[PDB]
């Protein structure tokens, strides 16, 4: 009873089993801070039964420096009783409460329970208690730039699944007596040993059919081995095998235990000697606060650090640490221990959830047992960070300045961002923004551009949109609602409603950008991550890339003259069949969705758009005619959608559903099995129908069947929505239809001038003329994945599995139909939440304009398995022209706009080098193998003259400079390359 | 030799090889060994992305390092 | 892209196929209109047929759309002129130009494969009658790819 229509994209990522669990469970939250209320936030996004809160301490201004749900006029209420009511709005499934008074025994109503600002002691005796009991128990932390996470779900966790991987499986060619499974020519199993395999279709080994599990042992990319299967047969041919995977027995160990011998989680590899001494700085934060009234040292304090420190040694020979203690890195934990930024939090919160989501419902690998981070990196060296510059001066930034100082708040809140996007990642990095105070100041300002609109499922995952703002615009919404958490924003952020692409730059053009500070992208397609990576090339703009899938997620950093930018590799491109294999011989259930979808697009929109067409162009047929590969198909779908087969009732669309099904599903086949018996072998003496090609057999039409059913309804249902009529539903109709109807005879054919003219023009007299026909239209059929009342994927899921049905391949359901040909993406909450945290830890590097390549990080992780890593950007490349060093990437050729052959004398007699091809755009402007009349024609004219003669199109008045790519060579003919030309109109 | 190299998704590779084998050669053998090209495979190591042209001992990579093979992501 | 595509046509400049002409249409880079003369030893034999390319915006990292348009009578090729070739749907490698591709077509050209078929008729046919459709490709390419 999960409402698909709100968890889409969730359901491709979790599964239904994963979230029917998890609605069973209640999560318990202790601490509602910004860590607190993040958490919090991704849980109740996620779906669980529901979330308690549990916070009473008052609100304070600095806590306003991370969390969200908290305005200045809260201040001096506890921080759950305000932060109930606004996360009681985010999902309507999930009840929000509050509870005043905390007892040991009222945690076993929990699932889970998460704690955040509290003492060592504290926890102690919650773990003491949850551990023997069987509760899950998570535990984190933010200090300053550094965050710790620990995990402890009981001495006897389950996990279904570790990796979050479909199970893998494949085609087989041969199985040997010795169980050497072989792989079908140039296919790769993709297994690693120990796996469990189990096979069916095996022909010559019937006893591996049985479906029980066996072990693989990965003998090389193509072959494995399973054992001795002498008994059950001597050779096997054919067949399939699918993975199994098995549940794992994970056994945690109590906070109490844990702190003796901790087990760590390494986020980065480069710094491996840290996480023994955050272990120590932390205990000694608990023991400093325990010590001073729950005091934490104060910001870049030398006693608070020295006296941290001495407890720090206290600690570390208490629990006889064999650690050398670095008193830079721990005096740099005590200072920033009042430190609250909301990147942490965010980074910090998302990752928590996940561990939350894991507990629930016993899916994917949690953390084992300690996670410590830092990303000491980002403080600034640009400007006086001390105790004076540090102190808080009551404002709502005092968790940050506490961090980065006064003067880097001023450069903060001096920026002039530009985010591209506002999906989930764009919201996420809207919120960071608004908390950090960003363009709050005179000079600064946000712009914010998306063309989308909101809908049901987007409010899943973007948390700034509730259902009534379905159907509105995200950049609107997301600016309204951001201006609502930090008023400073009030008449700072412009919202556009365009697409980037070449088809905007006369709003997003020279005089746009040159004012912009950094560009952050929050797209979903490559295209158009490469076209602003190519703008901010060009006017030598920070760029900060990042993209997720499912748990997966990445953030890159373009730095001008520094790094490359993000189009200078490559990425694996998406995967397409070949038209041979979706014609005729699918095996797969992919191939068939693929031919399905083809169908539906042929059926419903192609035949539509051809007679719309006819009837609005008055010549429309001499262009079909000379232009169509197919005039004549052209001129038949205009006939019989017109005049032959127009349908006047919905009998006749009944009618006509049923001669496509024996056009598409019995005919077809019983041709092509003509043309290929089954028993035909090939040209080499094998038998044609093996291996990747099944053989088809016809499908007689039976009412009683379901697939049939389903697919005369909805075939007759979308020709009556092409065609405008009624269309019923009732079964009793299409029983009383189907009954009387008498199929034509059909006989596979053997095959066997002017003729063919004679019937273009007998077909083109029998069309109506245009004019007999006005304000007369038919309604194409739009494809629409998230409408479930328009019977898409209803004909798409039916077209299928019939196809499926005549190859025997195993139907799909409606749920795997829609996500393959809805080339649906599956996304979630908490890689959003870790990848805008990274972003913007990695925003406040480019902020102070860090100067070496060392300290920018690009970050990848994966969150089922936990696993994360982290590398420096690779500089840009360089290069020798003329005896001067050249950045490959950002350097650039000024020139005013001159003749074309003054061009060439420049780049002679400067550059040294011969001119060879000169193009701008997509058009050669010039190339040195023209005929010399064309040169000579094209040569006295201007750049700007050139390019608009060859583009047949004058320049827009608002174009600036001109891109132009020239390739030459040098003296003694070896090719050189040299950077773009920036043309100066 | 031996070294380790982890997938993004969670596999595990096993490749054998020498301290003056090229960033080059180890791209080509786990292009043998899973068929990704070695222009779309993207190497880290203690916090550095290899680079073609270079050797192992340039990275002071020794025997049993673990390295990440990682990819970036179209959504979001 | 653009001087990769430019590498190719000066390339293909330098020394003549002879077998086969590729150039730009008007000025656009990324659409050619390329040539190619039927093998001397194949049916075909003594006709030219027109082929359109269409280079995409990530040239070269994914294949460029060539499409026949003079109507021919194979069984790898269909009435779009549709071409059934392995290095042009996933086998696409940026490290081969577009002469090889030519050559690929011409050698496709040359021999049918009829035991992978794109028109299932064609292929009967080639299979059982091989006179018939000796003759079928005959006139169809005296009909079509002559005048
Ligand atoms: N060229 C572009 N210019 C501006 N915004 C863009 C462009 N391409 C995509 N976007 C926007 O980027 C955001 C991508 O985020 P996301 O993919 O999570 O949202 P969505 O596409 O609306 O949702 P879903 O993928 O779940 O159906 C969307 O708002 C999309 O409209
Ligand atoms: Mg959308
Ligand atoms: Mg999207």
């Amino acid at each position: 009873t999960i409402d698909e229509g709100l968890y889409s994209r969730q359901l491709y990522v979790l599964g239904h089993e994963a979230m029917k669990q998890m609605s069973q469970s209640n999560v318990l939250i202790i601490g509602c801070k910004g860590l607190g209320v993040e958490i919090a936030k991704n849980v109740c996004l996620a779906g669980v039964k529901s979330v308690t809160l549990y916070d009473p301490q008052p609100t304070r201004i600095e806590d306003l420096s991370s969390q969200y749900f908290l305005t200045e006029d809260d201040i001096g209420v506890p921080r759950a009783k305000v932060t109930v009511s606004k996360l009681a709005e985010l999902n309507q499934y999930v009840p929000v409460s509050v509870v005043d008074e905390l007892s040991t025994e009222y945690l076993k109503n929990f699932k889970c329970v998460v704690v955040t600002e509290t003492s060592l002691t504290k926890q102690l005796e919650i773990n003491d208690f949850t551990h023997k009991n069987h509760i899950a128990y998570i535990a984190a932390d933010s200090r300053g730039l550094f965050g710790s996470i620990f995990c402890d779900f009981g001495e006897n966790f389950i996990c279904t699944d570790t990796d979050g991987n479909e199970p893998l499986t494949g085609m087989i060619a041969s199985i040997t007596d010795d169980g050497v499974v072989t792989m079908l020519e140039e296919t790769r199993h993709g297994l690693e040993n120990g796996d469990f395999v189990k096979f069916t279709e095996v022909k010559g080994m019937p006893g591996l059919n049985d479906g029980t599990p066996r072990k693989v042992e990965v003998k090389g990319p193509y072959t494995f081995s399973i054992g001795s299967v002498k008994d059950l047969g001597s050779a096997g041919y054919n067949g399939v095998f699918t993975q199994v995977k098995v549940p794992t027995k994970i056994s945690f160990k109590s906070l109490r235990e844990s702190l003796k011998d901790p087990e760590y989680v390494y986020p980065d590899f480069g710094k491996m000697m840290r996480p023994p001494q955050y272990h120590i700085a932390f205990q000694a934060l608990s023991a400093f606060a325990d010590a001073h009234e729950g005091s934490l040292p104060r910001p870049r304090n030398d006693i608070d650090a020295a006296e941290f420190f001495e407890f720090c040694k206290k600690i570390a020979s208490t629990l006889q640490f064999d650690v050398e203690l670095d008193e830079k890195l721990i005096k740099e934990i005590s200072y920033q221990a009042r430190g609250d930024l909301v990147a942490m939090s965010a980074f910090l919160g998302g990752a928590v959830a996940q561990e939350v989501l894991k507990a629930t419902t016993s899916k994917f690998y949690p953390l084992k047992q300690y996670f410590y981070f830092d990303s000491l990196e980002s403080l600034p060296s640009s400007v006086t960070i001390s105790e004076e510059t540090c102190k808080p001066r009551g404002c709502r930034y005092d968790g940050q300045i506490a961090v980065f100082g006064s003067e880097f708040q001023e450069k903060i809140a001096s920026l002039s961002t530009f985010l591209v996007g506002a999906g989930a990642i764009g919201c996420e990095m809207l919120k960071n923004w608004a908390m950090m105070g960003v363009a709050t100041g005179e000079s600064g300002h946000i712009s914010v551009t998306d063309m989308d609109s909101i809908e049901k499922s987007n409010l899943n995952r973007q948390f700034l949109f509730r259902p009534r703002d379905v159907g509105k615009l995200k950049s609107e919404c997301a600016s309204t609602a951001v201006s609502i958490m930090n008023p400073s924003l009030t008449g700072k952020i412009t919202s556009y409603q365009e697409r980037v692409g070449p088809e905007s730059e006369g709003i997003f053009g020279d005089e746009f950008f040159e004012k912009l500070s950094l560009v952050t992208n929050a797209l979903d397609n490559v295209e158009a991550r490469m076209y602003v990576d190519r703008r901010c090339v060009f006017f030598e703009k920070p760029l900060l890339e990042s993209g997720t899938l499912g748990t997966k997620g990445n953030t890159q950093v373009v730095v001008p003259h520094l790094t490359e930018s993000y189009g200078s590799s490559q990425d694996p491109p998406e995967k397409s069949f070949p038209i041979c294999t979706l014609k005729n011989f699918p095996n797969r259930i992919e191939h068939t969705i693929a031919w399905a979808r083809d169908l539906f697009e042929g059926l419903f929109k192609q035949p539509i758009d051809n007679v719309n067409m006819y009837l609005s162009s008055p010549n429309f047929l001499e262009t079909s005619l000379k232009t169509s590969s197919n005039p004549r198909e052209v001129l038949e779908n205009i006939r019989d959608y017109l005049v032959t087969e127009k349908p006047l009732s919905f009998e006749e669309c009944i009618m006509w559903a049923r001669l496509q099904f024996d056009k598409f599903f019995n005919n077809n086949i019983q041709q092509l099995l003509f043309n290929f018996p089954k028993d035909s072998v090939t040209s080499t003496g094998q038998p044609f129908w093996s291996g990747p090609k099944r053989a088809p057999t016809p499908l007689s039409f039976d009412i009683h069947n379901r697939e049939h059913f389903d697919f005369i309804v909805a075939a007759a249902s979308l020709y009556a929505f092409n065609y405008g009529l009624k269309s019923e539903t009732d079964p009793a109709i299409y029983e009383r239809v189907l009954a009387g109807y008498n199929p034509p005879p059909f006989a596979p054919k053997s095959g066997i001038a002017n003729k063919d003219k004679q019937e273009l023009k007998s077909i083109a007299d029998s069309l109506p003329p245009p004019s007999s026909l006005v304000g007369f239209r038919l309604t194409p059929a739009e494809f629409e994945k998230d409408d479930d009342s328009n019977h898409h994927i209803d004909f798409i899921t039916a077209a299928s599995n019939l196809r499926a049905m005549n190859y025997d391949i195993t139907p799909a359901d409606r749920f795997k139909t829609k996500f393959v040909a809805g080339k649906i993406v599956p996304a979630m909450c908490t890689s959003t939440a870790v990848v805008s945290g990274l972003v913007c830890l990695e925003l406040v590097k480019l902020v102070d304009g860090k100067k070496k390549i060392e300290e920018y990080k690009n970050g990848f992780f994966n969150l089922a398995i936990g696993l994360f890593t982290f590398s420096d950007p690779i500089a840009s490349p360089k290069m020798k022209v003329n005896g001067k060093e050249i950045d490959k990437i950002w350097d650039r050729y000024n020139l005013p706009d001159c003749t074309l052959q003054e061009l060439i004398d420049y780049f002679q007699k400067e550059e040294g080098l011969e001119v060879t091809m000169l193009s701008s755009g997509v058009s050669l402007l010039y190339a040195n193998f023209q005929p010399p009349k064309k040169l000579a024609e094209r040569l006295p004219l201007k750049i700007s003259e050139l390019v608009e003669q060859i583009t047949k199109k004058k320049l827009e008045p608002f174009r600036k400079h001109l891109v132009l790519e020239i390739c030459c060579d040098d003296a003694n003919g070896e090719d050189v390359e040299v950077p773009f030309i920036c043309i100066k109109l | 030799m031996q070294i380790f190299v982890k997938t993004l998704t969670g596999k595990t590779i096993t490749l054998e090889v020498e301290s003056s084998d090229t960033i080059d050669n180890v791209k080509s053998k786990i292009q043998d060994k899973e068929g990704i090209p070695p222009d779309q495979q993207r190497l880290i190591f203690a916090g550095k992305q290899l680079e073609d042209g270079r050797t192992l001992s340039d990275y002071n990579i020794q025997k049993e390092s673990t390295l990440h093979l990682v990819l970036r992501l179209r959504g979001g | 892209a653009l001087k990769r595509i430019n590498r190719e046509l000066a390339d293909l400049g330098k020394d003549p196929p002879s077998s086969s002409s590729a150039g730009p249409v008007g000025d656009d880079l990324f659409h050619w209109q390329a040539t190619i003369m039927g093998p001397a030893d194949s049916p075909y034999a003594g006709g030219v047929f027109f082929l359109s390319i269409h280079f995409p915006t990530d040239y070269p990292f994914k294949p460029p759309k060539v499409n026949f348009t003079t109507r021919i009578y194979h069984p790898n090729i269909n009435s779009n002129g549709s071409i059934c070739l392995d290095i042009l749907r996933d086998q696409w490698s940026p490290a081969l130009t577009i002469s090889k591709v030519l050559l690929s077509i011409s050698s496709l050209l040359t021999d049918p494969n009829p035991d992978d078929p794109l028109v299932p008729e064609i292929a009967h046919v080639y299979k059982t009658d091989r006179s018939r459709y000796e003759l079928s490709a005959r006139e169809w390419t005296r009909k079509y790819a002559i005048g």
